[PDB]
């Protein structure tokens, strides 16, 4: 009954909440008794500016301490670890009728620091950062009930505030960052340099004018991903130019991780944000170029995927393709050609359907002019879970299926193109 | 846009107190109080939690904003030696759970350069202030809004401002 | 007696706050307030006043006892060095004298040896908590019981409580 | 019309109240004037922890500062006097009407320690512990009255805290404490070390069962008193052995200090508690022991008590015999013979009474059997005070007369035994 | 006028708490609260503020008058070390505007020579007691009485005294 | 427009209030936005007892930080202005209904220090002392308006405090003080030492008993001004003799700054205070004495006031003598003799009258008998200003003219003297 964690592969840092105390009155700061009418106070005055936050990871040799701070502050921009200047302080005053207890405890914000590949958690670290405390108040114990003797429980924690997941991606710092200084309008073509051979990296790049952007690697391969900047273009601005903020923090837009997978990005780019695309570890020395283009057409309508090509569909018969699967809401795309030749006559069966995940498609014909691509709407609202319905298409055209997830129940998607006569 | 109607030339703008940066707003941690209790967060505004946010341009480096901006408006190095405190407090009602949490808030200071009614180049300087806390109250289970515990851009939780003078040349 | 529902060995007790020590109640003195106003007497945490009462045994020395109790419960070695405070206030009603003093209260540890369902040897541990203070209005001559400025034996303001773990061997 | 201490010999440590202040206002802190609506506050922040202890000794050489601080700590566990880091603080807000002041004064608790020795004190200190404060709020003052001058008052101080007397006697640290290891049930024989030879000196022990028991030294000689450890076994226990908290602060149960006179202790003691034993300077170098027994027949009718053995009673007339008396409602008792051979015929007349205090009285024949000592109540409700009554009793047979004291007119009681024929 | 039913000597006389000194009012600043807010100012009497003012004469010098009144009366040297502090809360009415300003009280006191029921000579000490705040509700451009913020002699908030002792020949 | 400063020539040190707060928020702490039923502070709680004081002079050189706070403290008696150990601390409870914020501004206690000259000010320094702060209360700002740009204010500074003026006068540092140690009863004489020659110097003295003096030099040359020691006398005490305090703040009472001019004072001096005579620069090296006389008479009619000796009267005709006009309600007096022979018959008209400022004036007829002077009442309630109004005087007859000033229109009052006959 696990949850499918639709996450590309990468770094992530999950605040999971504040108020987090652990077993046992290990946290215990103390209890006043307050008599009726009178008042009570505890309080963290900073004298020391000392704390101390709790660190457990899965491995010590790249999740250690020190990383596991660098990546929050990558995160959510935390700076003190170790220290605090942030006093609190809880005041009670016990009505005229009853007496009154206050308990206060120390209590911790938890983020959990988890490497996630290809439907797993690979690498794991939870910091449990020093917070400003828990209060809670109870009417005056009775003389005598009596002791009832109790063991003690497990080690472990127990949240006090209220429920929180929040996930912020993180760049990873093993790989390089180039960057495109000049802005991009309806055209850019970036040589990948010899700097960062081999290797996976990331290119942090900006735009002049709000718009749907085709983004793709020579012969869409390797397929590439792309990234938003959080939070980013709200500050130093000049026109025409990258102003690089320095932000680790992104979030994930589309892209696959499989890299012998020939793909292309149709993205809507702000001209007031970064963005990062990254590169996968390509296998061959062969160079190649990433290209950016401006989309004023049809494969707008494309926004936001990644359009799989699709290249072995030379018989007719049973394929099928698996992706990791989009979260609900967002978009996967297919760019197929139907066999044999085209002579605007020969057709043939097609099915097209899903084996887990609903999905529901737009299928798209093909055709490109001297003015571009042309796409046109030719079925909608295709509910691609065990489809049982077929079309017939032209042999040797081209299509395009645009699919909208819309329940996620595994990891991957997995597409079927039937083809029968 | 970035349109303005000013004359070409570089500005120094005060933009206001009361700003609050992304992602950074539950790095200080916060409070659960209960059940008719009443929580107090504070903090002290001296040395290195005082030390302000620089954002250069090519035409504006570091130096050149510290100058200009506290020249014009206040002087925050000889400022922000001396510590300042400020306090929150917040009151449970009976029989529910409040959490209140921290953040600082900043004076947000702007160099523009202006060439023909637009703003083409922009730096940017966040100067420590004071804080702020937002509260909810809340059950056990209940679902919480990303918004209340996530900023994703900066904003001012006051009236932003516009306060300009024009830099003269060396 | 001291009979316990529990198999043979040792065990780690936590016995809960709000214990008070006999004879030690006055030692950090009271203040006397009159006539509407309001008294606020409090303490810090730290040092030489947060150092713990052993009370170790044969079976059980002192750093047996600190080791286990640190181990299973809080260590009050790391937390004690970070200051922390309490104060207490009272309001004296209108022409009345009104006395309230101050006595610090600890968390009170156990390490008992247990011999067919019977606890036959006991070590103590009285860690520093926070305070109490007991308030009374008094007219000029007026008798008052011995028991308010004088515990004989120690107690527990709270409920007290009985929190175990049974000691593996090394 | 001084009160009678009836106090056993030995050191005492008296808390008498807080909220002493000087005279000729040398402990004003200052005066606030509030007007009306306003509030007014005055701190002691604990900034520095100096605190300024008063103290005067009618001997320097033996009641030193010292001396009396380690008495204190022995009585009340008190170890900051120069310091302190316990914060008092006066709030004060007008009413809307008036204004109004508020004068704040530096507090000492007043602790004397006495040396009291056969029905005087022979040595006194007094020690002004440092406090939190006293808050006097008065009308704002009316101009302008008129000043009217006013000569000093003498030296000394006034209490403005609330009645107190609290009385804890404390071991003599000149004397050695020697332990008994082992707790005691039935039977234990105690054999006097040389390591403590003449000097007065204290025995530590325990006890396994709650009971009555005997306790005295070969031929009662010399007379012992015990004394209870206050707040002992409330910790660290020990099954069937001591275990010592190194309490000093003690409370006395009975004994007389007269060492010449023969006497037994009849006590109840508590298995929970810890008892002290004091053994006075004995002028001889023959070896002694202290015996304890549990009693378990009629001799516990004597608890709580010492019993003096009288020995002089050899012939008809008047006798009497003195001792210290003891408190209201507590005992002293007294074996005697009457004069004369035991023919269980032979008779004579006796009177009993007391010549000061008042005291109820019990008469016990005694008769020794196999099976112990056995106590015949032969008389109920005798009023001892000038008692004019008088009652037959056999020549050569033992009684025992147990006296509760009631009214205490005298540091000493009297007791007359009167015999005629 | 300066006449004294006392014998011919010379006398130590506290003379009281809450005495303010002329011209000094205003010199440690004040405070401006609006609409509803309240205003606290306080101070902390310690070293170089707790420094005393004497004023001596040919008969009475600094030393004569330090001892004498040390030893009949409170002796400021130890006390003066050990910091105290005081404060003041003043609120604003809705749509109105207060100042408060804050001055320090003094004990005084006097050593006076007498003779033939006459007082001939005095000698006057001042020893730093604790403050004072006058506060003012005032309109934009209200004249206010130049005596609220300016004192021309030295004078008692409260009632003044005479403790007087008189002093015996070395 | 400008107002008449009425001022003697000297120094003064003028405290123009308090909660002044430059322009641009150069001064602002920072502000708190407070949701409706909670609260929020604002502290200065001085851990860093650092202010920063402003100041800005006219004439570096002598009116340099050190000497302008050398005057405040001659004033005032400011002693602190690098640091404060005073607290401020501002709290807000937001209203049930609506949110709240506070804006806390740091603030200076403005103090001007001028020296003023013959009727205008020749030097001028203002030192703005760090004060308690100011906090404005306002509604919470609502989404969103609209920001509207605007230009930055020129640099000043802005009054939030209440209207302030209190000008105080103090002593020329530059100048020698001369002492008369003993009080002065009904007549003395001090000479002039040759240890202050040529220079300008005060000289301090008291008097025995309160009452009118006559003060002047011989031949009445030079004039002298006189002045209070403000707040003297409330301290130390020695009968018949002088006690310095040390007070340098002065309050003036009359005297002219011309030295040519002859004159002399009649005052009214308290024996309770102190006061300070100023002899101006002589450009004579001849000896001088300064007398002082107890006035018991008629000359008790002309306090307070300078008394102008007139010489040159021995025509007909226009006659005209200026002087620096006393303020308000204060007093100048003049003393001349009708030219011609007294005969006792001969007589002449005269006309008194001022050109600008409005005085009423007193005639006095002088007659010098054995017992003293004699000052005969002849008109009353004279209003000078353009009198057209003329009185026939005896020829070689001797006058007084005491003038109250009622309107001050100039910085100096022009008597006339026009003789016809
Ligand atoms: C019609 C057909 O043959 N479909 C096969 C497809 C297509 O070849 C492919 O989708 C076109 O791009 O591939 C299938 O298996 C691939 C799939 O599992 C993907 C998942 O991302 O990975 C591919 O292998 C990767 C491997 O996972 C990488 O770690 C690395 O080793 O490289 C290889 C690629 O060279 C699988 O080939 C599919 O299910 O989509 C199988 C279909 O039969
Ligand atoms: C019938 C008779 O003779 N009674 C005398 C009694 C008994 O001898 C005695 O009580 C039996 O134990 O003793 C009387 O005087 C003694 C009494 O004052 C006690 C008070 O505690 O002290 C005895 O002297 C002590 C002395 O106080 C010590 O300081 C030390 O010197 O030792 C001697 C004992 O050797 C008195 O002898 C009595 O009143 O009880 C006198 C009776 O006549
Ligand atoms: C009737 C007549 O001549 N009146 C003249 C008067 C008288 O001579 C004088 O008032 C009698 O004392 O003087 C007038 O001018 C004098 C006047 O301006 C005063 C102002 O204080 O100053 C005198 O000059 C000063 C000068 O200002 C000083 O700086 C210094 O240099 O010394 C001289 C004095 O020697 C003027 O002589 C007057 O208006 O009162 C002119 C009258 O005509
Ligand atoms: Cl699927
Ligand atoms: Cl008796
Ligand atoms: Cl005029």
């Amino acid at each position: 009954t696990q949850r499918v964690l639709p996450y590309s592969n990468g770094l992530y840092v999950i605040n999971k909440g504040d108020g987090y105390i652990r077993t046992n009155d290990k946290d215990l700061i103390g209890t006043l008794l307050i008599e009726a009418g009178s008042s009570g106070s505890i309080i963290q005055p900073r004298l020391r500016n000392t704390t101390r936050p709790l660190f457990t990871t899965s491995n010590d040799t790249k999740f250690s301490q020190q990383y596991t701070e660098e990546r929050l502050k990558d995160a959510f921009n935390v700076q003190l670890f170790n220290t605090s200047t942030s006093l609190f302080k809880f005041v009670e005053e016990a009505p005229s009728d009853k007496n009154i207890c206050i308990k206060a405890y120390n209590t911790y914000e938890k983020y959990e620091l988890i490497d996630y590949q290809n439907g797993s958690i690979v690498n794991k670290a939870e910091y449990y950062l020093p917070s400003l405390g828990y209060c809670e108040v109870t009417n005056a114990p009775s003389p005598e009930s009596e002791v009832v003797k109790m063991q003690v429980a497990e080690d472990g924690f127990i949240q006090n505030g209220p429920e929180e997941e929040i996930v912020v991606g993180v760049i990873d710092p093993s790989e390089n960052i180039q960057e495109i200084n000049t802005a991009i309008s309806d055209n850019y073509t970036y040589n990948i340099p010899g700097i960062v051979n081999n290797n996976p990296f990331y290119i942090l790049f900006t735009v002049n004018t709000t718009g749907i952007y085709k983004i793709n690697a020579q012969n869409n391969l390797p397929s590439l991903k792309i990234y938003e900047a959080i939070g980013s273009g709200n500050r130093n601005f000049q026109s025409g130019n990258l102003c690089d903020d320095d932000i680790k923090a992104i979030n994930y837009i589309t892209g696959f991780d499989s890299p012998n997978a020939k793909s292309y990005l149709v993205v809507l780019l702000n001209k007031d944000k970064n963005y990062y695309i990254r590169v996968p570890q390509t296998s061959s020395n062969i160079e190649n170029q990433i290209q950016f283009k401006r989309e004023e057409g049809d494969l707008r309508n494309l926004m936001n995927s990644s359009v799989n090509i699709i290249d072995n569909l030379n018989s007719t018969g049973a394929h099928y393709y698996t992706r990791q699967s989009p979260d609900v809401h967002d978009y996967i795309s297919y760019e197929f050609t139907i066999p044999g030749n085209f002579n605007n006559k020969d057709t043939s069966n097609i099915r097209l359907y899903t084996s887990y995940n609903q999905g529901i498609g737009t299928l798209f014909r093909v055709t490109e002019t001297i003015d571009g691509y042309n796409l046109i709407n030719i079925q909608q609202n295709l509910h691609l879970l065990n489809n049982t319905n077929s079309i017939r298409l032209l042999n040797g055209a081209i299509y395009i299926l645009k699919v909208e997830v819309t329940e996620l129940n595994n990891y991957n998607i997995r597409l079927h193109i039937d083809i029968t006569n | 846009s970035d349109t303005i109607d000013l004359a070409d030339g570089n500005y120094v703008v005060r933009r206001g107190d009361g700003w609050i940066l992304s992602r950074q707003n539950q790095i200080l941690g916060g409070s659960v109080i209960s059940n008719g209790s009443t929580g107090i967060v504070g903090d002290l505004r001296v040395n290195d939690n005082a030390i302000p946010y620089y954002y250069p341009t090519p035409s504006f480096n570091e130096e050149y904003i510290k100058n200009n901006i506290q020249t014009v408006f206040t002087n925050f190095t000889e400022a922000n030696q001396i510590p300042i405190g400020f306090e929150f407090s917040k009151t449970a009602p009976s029989n529910k759970n409040l959490y209140m949490y921290l953040q600082y808030t900043y004076i947000r200071y702007e160099i523009i350069k202006v060439l023909q009614h637009e703003i083409i180049e922009r730096a940017v300087l966040y100067v420590p202030s004071l804080g702020y806390v937002k509260s909810i109250e809340f059950n056990p289970g209940e679902k919480i809004n990303k918004d209340f515990y996530f900023l994703t851009n900066d904003k001012c939780i006051l009236n932003e401002q516009f306060l300009y003078k024009k830099i003269l040349e060396t």
